């Protein structure tokens, strides 16, 4: 029911297969590899720390 | 001491209607005899010092003068997390060694290496680059000594370098590796290397007065600009200001605002020298930040976290600290990485305050209250291996023969949900077989100096039967995506309207800019007329030249040429084939249009209600043109500032292109 894949602890493979994705699904692949191994916020624009249209910031007075 | 608490606008402002002698003053020079004896006794050594002690510059020079390089036969590798810190400090050591750069002292970053084979003695590298050196040479046999610098930063590439070098130390008895970091608790490093001795360099530092706001600030950027002026007008020279900003986008907005006010002040206010420091800073700008400031002038340095630990600017007397770090966060359950800016920990803010205390007693200004420092800030930083995609890491470890991958010794182990999603990503990309062995595609992806998702796009364009023959267009677009923030002067829509009247997506626009620049014989005059930075496009041409050499060694160029003869591409068919290549390379970054808005397709990801970023041309078309929004959008970057934003947006008009290119995901989703 739950398959196990052991890695080759050490001829080419061009594409994977159009069928190995059906024999081994994507979500089942990551679970099967781990069993062989053994195992089985928002910050607005420039807002300060701790606080909760442009009006150009000129702190300069005539 | 309690007077430290200050108020912004303190009161607006008026406008009328031998290099060898300096090396001996460094603190590491007095400990030079004791330290070189300790390196000869012990194979591994942790060297602790204050930032600016001289350990990055003088320690490689001390090893060469002692004779560790062995007449130039053996090279010395120095490891940097930052790219700017690799290039700029190598320029300093070349000046001190009196050699020209790239001949006896060189650097190596991913797209440019200034290194000659026989003559180069000590080389400064990015931490990612020494990982790639394992694929060619597993023992690192050419190096006599390796120095992992800035190890307290705890980046991802540093952590695997500590893990990989741990295995090789029984194999090589003549390799000595030095860990150098700031004065942080190195007991964790010493436990990993089997009770390694730690050397501490005492640092001469002066006390810093640390200032806090009364209340939290609505805009820290406006508070930081005002703090520069109250230092500039009411204090006495010489004192240089160091400002810590999050990213290069906020630095350039701050710099043009700060230049705008100094033009209004004019003759009355003293001359301000504004030098930016950020991640993709050009090489000619990096010399500007280390120049000694003239008399009657104040230097105001606008920097990211590079100035915190990696490099020191001489003469800093004032530090302004907002307290944010922009970082990449990866969540394993949702399966995506975001660029988000967070409040940084207590240890990093204390590291930023120490920069004012180098040359004399200094002042540190913090835009956050003391109550938002005792309780609202974490105590230490979380390492990068806790939040990273790890798809590139696992593919590199399987190439080197790390089969077990959970008994591989690391200082901090990666989590099982992160490691599972990393294995599933390589299986989707086709880099990993269903039997689990690395395939011919996965060995190919390690060859390129890019992420494995970009190597899939270049493989698909040369090989895949629906997409075959658009490798030359894909090498252009991938090269443009590395240099995207530095492309445009001014707003992007003004430069986009000049090069081509109607563009659908960002990827096609980046193709059209480089082609018209190539048709103009790479003219500098073309870029000023069309408002693209010319210095950026010279780097993009450098990236394309490096990727084209790697495509020839794989054999994609020869398969491209046979394909281009057979197909006979028409310009309507080319943009369809470019779209399908990026679907196969980035299948997780697809967004479906919904009733509320754009929404992530992944069933683990769910509905996030992502919006299009305003810099993208897809936002420009929806505001101005009457075109309906596309149902499927592919993005390169995800960013969180008050809502999630996507940059570098591609348009997918057809639903079946998702199913045809990557059926293993989108058969269930569609
Ligand atoms: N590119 C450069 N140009 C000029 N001076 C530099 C450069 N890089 C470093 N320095 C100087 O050399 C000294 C050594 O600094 P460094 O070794 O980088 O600090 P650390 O000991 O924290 O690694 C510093 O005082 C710095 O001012
Ligand atoms: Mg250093």
């Amino acid at each position: 029911k739950k398959l196990v894949i052991k890695l080759s602890e050490n001829p080419l493979v061009e594409y994977v297969t159009e069928k190995e994705y059906n024999e081994v699904p994507v979500e089942e692949f990551g679970d099967a590899l781990l069993r062989g191994m053994g195992w089985e916020q928002i910050h607005p624009d420039g807002l300060g720390i701790g606080a909760k249209e442009e009006a150009s910031f000129m702190p300069v007075v005539k | 001491r309690v007077k430290r608490t200050y108020e912004v606008t303190r009161d607006k402002y008026d406008y009328v209607f031998t290099i060898q002698e300096a090396r001996k003053l460094l603190p590491v020079h007095q400990y030079k005899d004791e330290l070189l004896q300790e390196i000869k006794k012990n194979q591994v050594l942790i060297i602790m010092g204050e930032t600016g002690s001289g350990k990055t510059t003088q320690l490689p020079q001390y090893l060469v003068e002692d004779g560790f390089t062995d007449q130039g036969k053996l090279q010395i590798a120095i490891t940097q997390p930052r790219r700017v810190a690799a290039t700029s400090v190598a320029a300093r050591v070349a000046d001190e060694m009196n050699v020209v750069l790239g001949k006896e002292v060189g650097y190596q970053i991913r797209f440019e290496d200034k290194t000659t084979p026989n003559k180069t003695v000590l080389k400064y590298m990015t931490d990612g680059m020494l990982l790639r050196e394992f694929l060619t040479d597993s023992k690192l046999s050419k190096y006599s000594c390796i120095m992992i610098d800035e190890a307290h930063e705890r980046t991802l590439a540093t952590d695997i370098l500590i893990g990989l070098l741990k295995d090789i130390l029984p194999q090589r008895p003549t390799l000595k590796l030095l860990i150098s970091s700031a004065t942080m608790n190195a007991k964790k490093f010493s436990e990993f290397f089997d009770n390694c001795p730690i050397f501490n360099v005492p640092g001469r530092r002066y006390p810093v007065d640390i200032h806090y706001t009364l209340q939290p600030e609505a805009n820290y950027i406006h508070a930081a600009i005002t703090t520069i002026f109250q230092i500039h007008t009411t204090q006495s020279l010489p004192g240089d200001i160091l400002v810590f900003l999050t990213g290069q986008e906020e630095i350039e907005r701050t710099k043009t605002k700060l230049e705008e006010i100094m033009s209004k002040l004019g003759s009355r206010t003293k001359q301000m020298i504004i030098t930016p420091i950020y991640a993709n800073l050009p090489q000619e700008q990096q010399l500007k930040i280390f120049q000694p400031t003239p008399e009657n002038c104040r230097k105001v340095v606008l920097a990211t976290n590079i100035a915190e630990t990696s490099l020191t600017i001489d003469g800093i007397r004032y530090v302004i600290d907002p307290g944010f770090v922009k970082e990449n966060s990866y969540v394993p359950s949702t399966g995506m990485t975001q660029l988000l800016t967070v409040p940084c920990s207590r240890a990093s803010v204390d590291q930023r305050a120490g920069r004012a205390g180098r040359v004399g007693p200094g002042k540190c200004f913090r835009i956050f209250t003391k109550w938002s420092y005792l309780h609202e800030l974490e105590l230490m930083p979380k390492p990068e291996i806790t939040r990273t995609n790890l798809s590139n890491t696992v593919l590199l470890l399987l190439s080197l023969g790390v089969t077990d991958l959970i008994k591989f010794p690391l200082m901090d182990k990666p989590s099982i949900p992160t490691l599972r999603k990393s294995l599933e990503n390589l299986y989707i990309l086709g880099a990993l077989n269903s039997k689990g062995t690395i395939t011919r595609l996965g060995k190919m992806m390690c060859e390129f100096p890019c992420e494995p998702e970009f190597a899939k796009v270049l493989y698909t364009a040369a090989t895949h039967e629906q997409c075959q023959g658009v490798l030359e267009e894909c090498l252009t677009i991938v090269s443009m995506l590395h240099e995207t923030p530095s492309l445009f002067i001014g707003q992007k829509r003004d430069a986009a309207a000049s090069v081509l009247s109607e563009v659908e997506s960002d990827h096609i626009l980046y193709l059209e800019i480089f082609n018209q620049w190539r048709n103009s014989k790479f003219s500098r005059s073309w870029c000023q007329d069309h408002k693209i930075q010319f210095k950026t496009m010279l780097r993009v041409r450098n990236i394309r030249n490096q990727l084209f050499r790697c495509s020839e060694k794989v054999g994609l160029v020869e398969k491209n040429d046979q394909a281009r003869m057979k197909i006979g591409n028409i310009a309507g068919y080319i943009n369809a084939r470019i779209t399908r290549c990026f679907i196969s390379g980035f299948p997780m970054n697809i967004v479906q249009l919904g009733p509320t808005g754009y929404q992530t397709m992944g069933r683990s990801s769910g509905g996030l209600n992502v919006s299009v970023h305003p810099t993208s041309i897809l936002f420009v078309n929806h505001k101005e043109k009457a075109q309906r929004p596309s149902k499927y959008v592919l993005y390169q970057q995800l960013m969180l500032t008050s809502k999630e934003f996507i940059r570098d947006c591609l348009v997918i008009p057809k639903e079946e292109w998702l199913i045809d290119m990557v059926p293993q995901i989108f058969k269930d989703l569609i």
